[PDB]
RNA sequence: UUCCUCGUGGCCCAAUGGUCACGGCGUCUGGCUACGAACCAGAAGAUUCCAGGUUCAAGUCCUGGCGGGGAAGCCA
RNA sequence: AAGCUCGUAUCAGUUUUAUGAGGUAAAGCGAAUGAUUAGAGGUUCCGGGGUCGAAAUGACCUUGACCUAUUCUCAAACUUUAAAUAUGUAAGAAGUCCUUGUUACUUAAUUGAACGUGGACAUUUGAAUGAAGAGCUUUUAGUGGGCCAUUUUUGGUAAGC
RNA sequence: GAGAACAGAAAUCUCCAGUAGAACAAAAGGGUAAAAGCCCCCUUGAUUUUGAUUUUCAGUGUGAAUACAAACCAUGAAAGU
RNA sequence: GGUUGCGGCCAUAUCUACCAGAAAGCACCGUUUCCCGUCCGAUCAACUGUAGUUAAGCUGGUAAGAGCCUGACCGAGUAGUGUAGUGGGUGACCAUACGCGAAACUCAGGUGCUGCAAUCU
């Protein structure tokens, strides 16, 4: 709605676009070079990054190697998958996302045929810990954590979802600098509060401080939970249900597609636009000169 | 047909350029923390002119920004000082606008003598929601012709409310 | 009052190849260089690190070692009346496979299937490269396309 | 002091133009390029008669000036100031020097003879290859023997040899003479200042029409 | 022609890269004197030869041009 | 000069096929940087000068840049583009393919990397032409003032410079 | 470019456009945009050992640079540098 | 076929101005106890899919669109160039012979293709 820009041609003729990922806003290239680019004398070795990104309502946790082709995935794991395991509400939070690491941890190790050994902790206490190579045994599965263009923060779920992990068996290189717990002026972590932050604690603790201090809040909020008969403390019960379960079973049970492929593709093809040819655009210009000049 | 394009306050900038520094600043800044509830800041200057006795890096002036009902609070106790009447310049092709005055006494602030008497600038800036597509991180982006915030429809705006005009030619 | 530096004269060489500045694709670094592979060497100027002297420009070579970002080239370089075995250190941004290896591993690949299928269809392999020989006799035809007669033009100015 | 023209006729050194590099040259004789009627619409003068090189050399910008003048004259004395728009279709632009050695008596107050030789600036030439236009005038066709005579006047002011074309094309544009008048008549032309625009079939229909409302309007 | 140096209020002259610039004479105002000088008090006067760049800041630092002065121009 | 080891090995002041690199000539500058001629149309409260005006984000003329579309001519130290000539590599037996061993390197991994065993593919064995032999070593002389011609080119008015 | 009291051609604040027309100690050239630039945090890898390689080149020296090795460190969530 | 995450080639993908978008998914959107960061919960951080929307982003379509890409007996076998001559010309330079061969200009057409995983009336 402003004509003083007015972008010319010579800008236009040399204009240097950036890469199709960089101009949507989705990839820093630095990075993905500094995170990609394998030593030469191992010639084949894909370099393998676990990839954590949170959408709104979602999260994605998954395994991915480089090729000149495009990227490949190994293993994939979201949280809308969860309810399977006993999480309904809240799997866009630092829980969902430890449930989502170990998740897909489980998965690939499984697939892989190592979930045997590399158990990682069942005694989850928020311990710092990495999953230490088994002598007399296979080496544990390496990957490297692929943020994107998110800030590192202490206290954050993509550091959950890395926690998750390396719990379940994955050696993910990590210090314990950005999880929650983390004393700044001392530099000790809180094992007793990343536990809390594991299971809902700051969840429930909100939920608690609700129920006595304003509870207008807590109805138009935490609404699923007073329909589905769930108070505060049945959120750890909940969690540790749910890691079990993971533990027992996470080969990936897709769903049913309920009016498959060719009946999404009509359904789409009927909304979607078609385009023109030359034969409509000489006709349309015919008449555009026969209409505006020619005054009837 | 506005829903969603409805037109609200993202900010309100005070700015009080004090030729230099000291306690004048110091003052100026106490100003502005009991007046909005935020801690100000002191800004610096770019280049050095001598004409007005500046120098680089003197912290030249200082400012603060409000958000939300603070901020439409301050802009009418600020505004009944203009008298509910602005010009038809004063507003920015781009939606936004702004109002310098005098003695801020006006605003229901007592003297308190330590401090003094201090001048100001108002500068509100507009935006429709979806703001964020220009000032994320990922995936930033620009906000549409339809969804941009004009001088009309920010005059408009200001007309609907607070029963004020647009004087002055 | 003279001046023979590295990168002396080397102006348009390491300029960089109009709009297509910064940030160099990653199929460059996930590209494998095994020993005993070929390489063209053609710099980048971006990437100050690992270069080579403006005489290994355009200059190809083959590989002798591989470390951490960087290949070993062998080269082969003129010295008054003798050849020089030269051993550069390059990083892999100013590097990139020979397309003719590539051609004559294919062509070695065509050769071999065509001698399994004379050996079990028939001898007389005949798959050598011959060059382009003279043209046979053909016969055109008329047929509408009769001979359309032209003449020299006279001198115009059309100035 | 000024040197003569044989000693610089000829395309021996590459083009040395003033610059960043080569400052502190002096100014060109010629300032005043086009000349006569030049606020003149492309439909006043359909003739021209272009001056034309055969020789590859170098011209001063001294005898371009001086053939102007010579040019110009002869138009204004026989039919008038508004007759003619003469055009001069090259620059001078290369610099010309001279290392300026002593003549009082150079024994001992030497310059050293060929030490530090590379010369300071002398003078101004437009280089110039064979085919190339110079002096372009766009009358009317009924003075066309007064302006051939002018250019020829103004050919001995010159070194070499440049012979004089009677061109198409109304000549201060391409596009020869019946093309011109197809356009014209079509209405695919606009008059701008001293020279035409055109009309394309590429541009957006909005501003062309808005620009040219005549060429497909059923009243023409 | 090469080299060295200088260019500042009407005049002569100085300046730490760090206040749109020190002194002295001339000029102007006032006062002492019957009057003029001399003296006492006070004022005004500047685009630091011209054109560019460095620096936060150039009178000053870097390049070119303009004018003044000086040294050099030898062996034959 | 002495020769030595061998006797078509591999080579070549050459071409061809494939594949690279280059930023000169030309070209372009209604394409960036610069230089540059001329008009046309807009733009100001936000340049100056005039008429009407006590003033007026007051009415009208003058030039000034600024913008848009056009126009003429240029670049050794400008360029989107871009030759010809010249230049690199390769054209296979030290090769290709299949099986499988060694390792302290490498891998999540008996996965790779490098080197191998064993096996299969030979006389169009993997373009052309030639090869008065190919490869190798030792020692030593003289020389280390150059000049001319075509073409490319710098300085110079030019020169048997 | 459009706006805000003192505040003006240049003070501080806000918005829009802006492929680089800026900055990167210093010549010029090259290179660089979620950067190689500007701001902030932490640091001393401007460390150790001794070799190889490129340029100048006689294939010597010096200088300068390149890529690894064995250590020790920094930084970072980390890959990596 | 649509969408998301991660990408490969990096404008046939960009830019300007308008028009549509069912389902799902993205997205905007709501809140500030805790981790966290700010002059400011705008950004960043965390909590809710709850209060609401397709307005914007995003996706596609249009434009005798700007730009970009492709192609051509379009210009042009032109300029320019390798080789040759006791060739022309005072010369500058030019033609011819055996070869190679452009750029602009013109015209026509096109305006993202695609990989892995998942999901969608």
């Amino acid at each position: 709605a402003f004509q003083k820009d007015a972008k010319s041609s010579a800008y236009s003729s040399r204009f240097q676009t950036p890469f199709r990922r960089r101009r949507e806003g989705k990839t820093d290239y630095y990075q993905r070079k500094r995170l990609v680019t394998q030593h030469k004398a191992k010639y084949n070795t894909p370099k393998y990054r676990l990839v954590v990104r949170f959408t709104n309502k979602d999260i994605i946790c998954q395994i991915i190697s480089s090729t000149i082709t495009g990227d490949v995935v190994l293993a994939a794991a979201y949280s809308h998958e969860l309810p399977r395991y006993g999480i309904t509400h809240g799997l866009t939070n630092w829980a969902a996302a430890y449930a989502t690491g170990l998740l897909i941890a489980r998965r690939t190790l499984q697939k892989l045929g190592l979930d045997e050994t590399y158990k990682g902790v069942e005694e989850v206490e928020g311990e710092y810990e990495l999953t230490e190579a088994v002598e007399d045994g296979p080496r544990p599965f390496k990957v490297f954590l692929d943020i994107g263009l998110q800030r590192t923060t202490t206290g954050a779920r993509v550091f959950g979802a890395l926690k998750g992990a390396s719990d379940g068996g994955l050696y993910v290189p990590h210090s314990e600098n950005r999880f929650p717990g983390w004393d700044f002026e001392t530099e000790e972590i809180d094992p007793e509060l990343l536990r809390s932050y594991i299971f809902g604690g700051h969840v429930s603790q909100y939920m608690e401080e609700l129920a006595d201090d304003d509870e207008e809040r807590f109805s138009e909020l935490f609404k699923g939970y007073l329909a589905d008969d769930i108070d505060a403390d049945s959120l750890e019960d909940i969690y540790t249900s749910a890691h079990e379960a993971i533990r027992a079973d996470p080969a990936f049970k897709p769903t049913e597609k309920k009016f498959t492929k060719e009946q999404y593709a009509a359904e789409s093809k009927k909304y979607r636009q078609t385009k023109l040819s030359k034969e409509e655009r000489a006709a349309r210009v015919a008449a555009k000169i026969a209409a505006l000049a020619g005054q009837q | 047909q506005n829903p969603m394009r409805d037109l609200k306050i993202e900010k309100l900038v005070l700015n009080i350029s004090v030729g230099e520094s000291g306690d004048r600043l110091t003052r100026a800044s106490k100003v502005l923390e009991q007046l909005s509830g935020q801690t100000p800041v002191q800004s610096k200057a770019r280049y050095t002119v001598r004409t007005f006795g500046i120098r680089r890096n003197e912290k030249i002036a200082v400012h603060v920004t409000v958000r939300g009902p603070k901020a439409e609070e301050i802009l009418e106790r600020g505004l009944k000082v203009k008298e509910y009447q602005l010009r038809d310049r004063n507003f920015s092709a781009t939606g936004n606008f702004g109002f310098g005055i005098d003695e801020h006494i006006d605003l229901g602030i007592k003297y308190d003598p330590s401090i003094g008497i201090f001048g100001m600038d108002f500068y509100v800036v507009m935006n429709r929601p979806g703001a964020r597509v220009t000032r994320r991180k990922r995936c930033k982006g620009t906000v549409g012709n339809s969804h941009k915030t004009t001088k009309e429809d920010t005059v408009s705006w200001f007309k609907q409310k607070y029963d004020a005009d647009v004087l002055d030619k | 009052g003279k001046s023979h530096g590295y990168r002396s004269r080397t102006r348009y060489m390491f300029q960089r190849d109009f709009r297509k500045h910064g940030a160099v694709h990653l199929s460059t670094y996930l590209k494998v260089y095994k020993v005993g592979d070929i390489v063209d060497i053609k710099a980048n100027g971006s990437i100050q690190k690992g270069m080579p002297h403006k005489f290994y420009q355009g200059k190809t070579g083959v590989v002798y070692n591989v470390t951490k970002s960087s290949v070993g080239v062998i080269i082969n370089k003129m010295v008054g009346n003798r050849y020089l075995e030269k051993r550069l250190n390059l990083r892999v941004e100013h590097i990139k496979h020979s397309k003719c290896r590539q051609e004559f591993l294919e062509r070695v690949k065509a050769n071999a299937a065509k001698r399994a299928e004379a050996k079990a269809q028939g001898v007389a392999v005949q798959l050598k490269r011959q060059p382009a020989q003279p043209r046979e006799s053909r016969i055109v035809s008329t047929e509408g396309n009769v001979p359309q007669t032209l003449a020299p033009v006279p001198y115009e100015t059309f100035i | 002091a000024r040197r003569p023209a044989r000693c610089y006729r000829y395309q021996k050194n590459k083009p040395y133009p003033k610059s960043r590099y080569n400052r502190a040259v002096p100014d060109s004789k010629i300032r005043i390029y086009d000349l006569g009627k030049k606020k003149a619409t492309v439909d006043e003068f359909p003739l021209c008669v272009h001056l034309v090189s055969n020789e590859l050399e170098q011209l001063s910008s001294e005898a371009l000036e001086a053939a102007r003048i010579c040019a110009n004259k002869y138009m204004t004395t026989v039919s008038g100031r508004d007759a003619f728009h003469l055009r001069v279709r090259v620059h001078p632009f290369h610099v010309l020097r001279i290392n300026k050695m002593l003549s009082c008596a150079g024994a001992d107050r030497l310059q050293q003879g060929m030490r530090g030789a590379w010369g300071k600036p002398h003078g101004l030439a437009a280089r110039v290859d064979i085919g190339q236009i110079i002096f372009s005038v766009r009358t009317k066709d009924s003075n066309k023997d007064v302006v051939v005579e002018g250019l020829r006047r103004a050919r001995y002011k010159f070194p070499g040899q440049q012979k004089i074309i009677l061109s198409k094309k109304w000549g201060f544009t391409n596009l020869d003479r019946p093309e011109y008048l197809k356009k014209r008549e079509a209405g695919e032309v606009k008059d701008d200042g001293a020279f035409v625009k055109f009309l394309s079939k590429k541009g957006s229909l909005e501003n062309n029409i808005r620009e040219f409302p005549e060429y497909f309007a059923a009243q023409a």
